[PDB]
């Protein structure tokens, strides 16, 4: 089971991570069954 | 499939009749190690795999 | 902290109930630490263990 | 999950992952019930010394 726990927080600050207490709520319990020991993420580019 | 490559399946969002199972005689070798036979009925589960 | 005498035999005394209570979800090395998931999984051979 | 118990409404403003309730005991308190989704409490049923 992949479970994905998500928050989303109103910010303010330019650069680094904010300072303070949020937790997460559990957003996807996954079944997945399978092994993962890599991942990579996804951009999207801007095209002008 | 064969031992070394053995097929698993995942059981899930069904309900299930246990009762087939258990009065069928075509099995040779029905045992069960945590749970009752005759309970299978009677609970509910989930990670269910074959 | 003037009252810290009978405030200690209140919190043992608590204390000591609690323990007692978090005993109960203990398996003390069986498979489920509730019996009526025990009652409801097992046949009587294996239940009575 | 199996036991005994009164159901009673409750006031506790349960999040939407969240389904049951848990004392000390680890025993459960409150449950959100299947097709309805409403929450109940459950309190145990009266007892004491004759
Ligand atoms: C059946 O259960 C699902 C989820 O448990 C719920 O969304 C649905 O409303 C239920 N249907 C009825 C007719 O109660």
């Amino acid at each position: 089971y992949f479970k994905i726990y998500s928050k989303h927080t109103p910010i303010n600050l330019v650069r680094d991570l904010p300072q303070g207490f949020s937790a997460l709520e559990p957003l996807v319990d996954l079944p997945i069954g399978i092994n993962i020991t890599r991942f990579q993420t996804l951009l999207a580019l801007h095209r002008s | 499939a064969s031992v070394y490559a053995w097929n698993r399946k995942r059981i899930s969002n069904c309900v299930a009749d246990y009762s087939v199972l258990y009065n069928s005689a075509s099995f040779s070798t029905f045992k069960c190690y945590g749970v009752s036979p005759t309970k299978l009925n009677d609970l509910c589960f989930t990670n269910v795999y074959a | 902290s003037a009252l810290g005498k009978l405030q200690d035999v209140v919190n043992q005394n608590a204390q000591a109930l609690n323990t007692l209570v978090k005993q109960l979800s203990s398996n003390f090395g069986a498979i489920s630490s509730v019996l009526n998931d025990i009652l409801s999984r097992l046949d009587p051979p294996e239940a009575e263990v | 999950l199996t036991g005994t118990g009164v159901l009673t409404e409750s006031n506790k403003k349960f999040l939407p992952f969240q389904q049951f309730g848990r004392d000390i005991a680890d025993t459960t308190d409150a449950v959100r019930d299947p097709q309805t989704l409403e929450i109940l409490d459950i309190t145990p049923c009266s007892f004491g010394g004759v």
